[PDB]
């Protein structure tokens, strides 16, 4: 469509881009040693990680909205889907897919194809059960919405590395107002 | 073989095919934006400077991540330039000094920013110090970088690109306006005595 | 009667196996234990003063290397740090074969295994791999090249 | 190769069936095995190999503070990968002629007590304290049991008794504790008197295992005070 | 054209200041937050006034010689104040939908809206990778990076 199609125009413009692997290391070297420093507390490195993500999920729509000119979201799921699916790509090139809904569409999960954060992790045996290894995308799309006046509660319910077979985040939207003058 | 245990086993006489996880290892290609990656450098040295003390201490808790995944790009960066995996051969390991600070010169930096460090002078007066100057450094160039603190991530990535090539190395890195390229960042590196030695037995 | 091992940096095993024959059905009863380290760490003391040198382009393979007064020895140096050791032989013979380029199809094919463990985040160096499908995989990447 | 030869000349000194009193040049050749490794690698299974061969040339040459050193060495540094099996059964016996020496001393565990209680019994009706986590003891009965790791039997507990504090000190423990478990402990029975009241802490008390009484043994991963 | 440049946060409160081509000052820094606080006020109520008692976008000219995006886009401040005219000067106002407030200042007068809409995007793209992403910037501060100042002092050049 319109935003279907700017946005593989949009990913050819002026600052660079550089490959994934780097960012996947260095991911992965930060949440090592958050792992070794807590004394496996894997629960504790959940929601730092998630705390690690939510403070740069206030940073990260103002150069969302500068670098992507776009208009005010009116509807709240079919074009949170669409700019969701868009959005991840225009930072990191990846499409996720949306299904999962509730009755009035409220509760819909994302369900991620493929994730770049763990291409090659095998996450140990005894975090198995208090972990999830990408919190972090649960840290910046709560603060990315927040920003934009939209409290939702994001939480992972499966993944590939904890052994299920589908990735995807469940998702209530509460409602807050006080925008701004517009 | 657990460390607790012997290296006992059983005999050749069976086929277990019984795997799980293990896939293609190439070189891949999906480029993410530089705005994501250094929103996570960002809010990276932001824990950083909320956990540690002081200059020196922050230092090193910045370039231990550099030790720890220094090893790991060494051995398939190796494995992918001097090399599934239908193998011609694998080529020449590190030489001496030199071949081995042209690989961070060769395809460290291609590997990682697109392009090649402008130099990788050999030092004047001395011959431990040996110095590569990056011209306009990518990850940092964000930050204001008249505290030269916050490039420590090469630092450490570039130790840990020698400690596993058996020359330890003091790292360290200072900032200089040589050329109209303004912030260009020197790594004076420098090494130890004995491995220096051994290169002093015969150059 | 074949014996892996991969020996560290600072001279811990982070990998070290036996397999057997059943053709000989057991290996080495009373000689399996003066064939472990000793020899093995002479055998990191020849590959350390045999690897900083050019000379005694293939760095990384180096077929056999040395021979106690039983069976003779093999080896392999990586630049990730590891020197990987197999030690083959059947008891009674004097076992010659080398095969020196089938089994360096097993060298640079065992060191992927080494490699995608190596890449998980959460393992270190200088600790030992209780991976229950990398040990079962490398008998079978054995049964390849016997 | 300078360790394998010279652990094929201990090998040597072992298959001998000539007999050796000892002669001082076996100071430094076992000191010498142990000085090349850096024990005071990180190869433990060579490390229980060669401590093995060290402690059986010690007995055959019989230098009765070097089976004591390498002995309590070998206790100490390892045996998580010494189960009832590999000579620990068969071991033990190895090290009674230590003890029944003057050789080590001190029981070079110092984790042996898992807690403290000393939880009473109540006799009387109202003869309690009406009007007045301290306790303000009761006359009565204590009971403060300990654990075994190592898992050899007969670690006799004798004269189990408490410190530099009152007469509130124990009695007696004839009896011993067992192999592997954390065995429960029958009757310290402290003989308790009327002092004066201001407040006076325990930390652990003394425990000699046919042996040397030692001092108080501080409680794991906590004061547990 | 422009010779002073302002950006507001949005909980009512100056961020930054640079009076770039005046260099005759009488200004401190609190009465230019005087000046933050009452045009926050008047930015308050100059919505509500709805005096019609019941698609605009803007365009691309290409300010600042490339762009960012060359496209004509859209703009959140549907209801506000967006410019004034005095006879010694002329101002600016260009929100976010987030609620930071940019203000521009022109000494002389200079589609001329639109003109100084479209370096406003631009100097906001550069607020967002020059400020945004530092970690001496604590939120809502003042901005302290010199290479944020050059960088928009390069720009006022690159305007007139």
């Amino acid at each position: 469509r319109s935003l279907k199609a700017m946005g593989e125009e949009i990913w050819k413009n002026k600052t660079e881009k550089i490959n994934t692997e780097l960012f996947t290391l260095t991911y992965g070297s930060i949440v090592a040693q958050l792992c070794q420093d807590y004394e496996r507390d894997f629960n504790k490195v959940n929601d730092h990680l998630y705390s690690m993500g939510y403070n740069i999920g206030c940073r990260l729509i103002e150069d969302f909205l500068a670098r992507t000119a776009l208009p005010r979201c009116e509807n709240l799921v079919k074009t949170s889907e669409v700019l969701s699916k868009c959005a991840f790509k225009i930072f990191l090139n990846i499409t996720p897919n949306i299904t999962n809904w509730s009755h009035n569409k409220d509760t819909f999960s994302l369900i991620l194809d493929e994730n770049p954060l763990a291409d090659f992790v095998e996450l140990p045996m005894d975090a198995m059960k208090s972990l999830w290894y990408s919190n972090i995308l649960c840290g910046v799309l709560k603060g990315s919405l927040e920003m934009v006046q939209l409290d939702c509660d994001v939480w992972f319910v499966s993944d590939i590395l904890r052994g299920d077979s589908q990735t995807e985040i469940k998702v209530k939207l509460n409602r807050i107002l006080k925008d701004e003058i517009p | 073989v657990g460390p607790k245990q012997a290296i006992t086993s059983e005999a050749s006489t069976t086929y277990y095919i019984s795997r799980i996880y293990s896939e293609s290892l190439l070189f891949k290609r999906q480029e993410a934006s530089l705005s994501a990656m250094a929103f996570l450098f960002q809010e990276m040295i932001s824990q950083l400077h909320r956990t540690c003390k002081t200059a020196g201490d922050f230092e090193t808790k910045l370039s231990d991540y550099g030790h720890n995944i220094g090893i790991r790009l060494l051995e398939l960066l190796n494995f992918r330039a001097s090399s599934s995996n239908y193998i011609t051969k694998m080529r020449r390991r590190d030489l001496k000094i030199l071949d081995i600070l042209q690989f961070i010169h060769g395809t460290l930096w291609s590997y990682l920013f697109n392009h090649v460090s402008d130099d990788l002078v050999k030092s004047s007066e001395r011959d431990n110090e040996y110095m590569i100057v990056d011209n306009f450094p990518t990850l940092t160039q964000f930050i204001p970088g008249e505290n030269v603190s916050c490039e420590y991530f090469v630092c450490g990535i570039i130790k840990g690109f020698l400690f596993n090539a058996g020359f330890p190395c003091g790292v360290t890195a200072h900032r200089m306006p040589q050329g109209g390229h303004s912030q260009r960042t020197v790594y004076l590196i420098q090494f130890d005595r004995q491995v220096l030695d051994r290169e002093g037995l015969r150059f | 009667p074949q014996y892996f091992a991969i020996i560290g940096k600072k001279d811990n095993p982070v990998y070290e196996i036996e397999f057997t024959n059943a053709e000989n059905p057991q290996g080495f009863p009373q000689d399996l234990k003066e064939l472990n380290p000793f020899i093995l760490h002479a055998s990191l003391d020849i590959v350390e003063d045999l690897q900083w040198q050019i000379n005694p382009t293939d760095n990384c393979y180096l077929g056999k290397v040395d021979h106690f007064y039983g069976l003779a020895i093999t080896a392999y140096i990586s630049y990730s740090g590891m020197k990987f050791v197999m030690i083959h032989g059947n008891s009674a013979n004097s076992s010659v074969v080398i095969d020196d380029n089938n089994m360096r199809s097993f060298y640079q094919e065992v060191h992927e295994l080494y490699v995608k463990t190596l890449m998980n985040p959460f393992y270190k160096i200088t600790d030992p791999i209780r991976s229950p499908a990398f040990d079962s995989r490398v008998r079978t990447l054995a049964r390849k090249h016997l | 190769k300078q360790l394998f030869v010279l652990r094929l000349l201990m090998v040597a000194l072992l298959a001998t069936p000539n007999k050796i009193a000892w002669h001082p040049d076996y100071r430094t050749l076992i000191d010498t095995i142990i000085e090349l490794l850096n024990i005071n690698s990180t190869w433990l299974i060579l490390q229980k190999k060669i401590l093995q061969l060290c402690i059986k040339v010690s007995r055959k040459i019989n230098d009765f503070e070097y089976v004591a050193k390498f002995s309590s060495i070998l206790i100490t540094k390892y045996t998580h990968l010494l189960n009832q099996s590999e000579q620990d059964a068969l071991f033990k016996e190895y090290i009674q002629p230590s003890i029944t020496n003057e050789s080590i001393t001190s029981y070079w565990d110092p984790f042996i007590l898992r807690e403290v209680v000393i939880n009473r019994i109540l006799d009387s009706d109202p003869t309690s304290n009406e009007i007045p986590a301290e306790f303000t003891c009761r006359v009565q009965n204590p009971f403060k049991f300990d654990f075994t790791i190592n898992d050899i039997q007969l670690d006799e507990e004798i004269s189990e008794f408490c410190e530099i504090d009152r007469k509130a000190v124990s009695y007696s423990g004839p009896y011993n504790v067992k192999a592997e478990s954390i065995r429960s402990i029958t009757l310290p029975l402290i003989i308790k008197k009327p002092t004066y009241k201001k407040i006076y802490e325990i930390s652990c008390l003394k425990i000699s295992i046919l042996k040397l009484p030692l001092q108080k043994f501080d409680i794991i991963n906590d004061s547990r005070r | 054209a422009i010779e002073t440049i302002l950006v507001i946060n949005k909980s009512g409160g100056l961020i930054y200041q640079r009076n770039f081509t005046n260099d005759e000052q009488k200004l401190n820094s609190n009465e230019y937050l005087i000046l933050a606080s009452t045009l926050h006020g008047v930015f308050a109520i100059a919505s509500q006034l709805t005096p019609k008692a019941l698609n605009t976008i803007p365009y691309i000219p290409y300010v600042g010689m490339d762009d960012f995006f060359k496209e004509p886009f859209t703009n959140w401040n549907k209801s506000g104040l967006r410019q004034l005219c005095t006879d010694q000067f002329t101002m600016f106002i260009y929100q976010t939908l987030t609620g930071l407030k940019f203000v521009a200042i022109s000494s002389s007068v200079m589609l001329a809206i639109q003109i100084a809409d479209n370096f406003l995007r631009k100097v906001y793209c550069l607020y967002s990778d020059y400020v945004m992403k530092d970690p001496s910037y604590s939120m809502e501060m003042p901005i302290r990076s010199n290479l944020f100042d050059e960088k928009v002092k390069k720009m006022v050049e690159n305007l007139q």
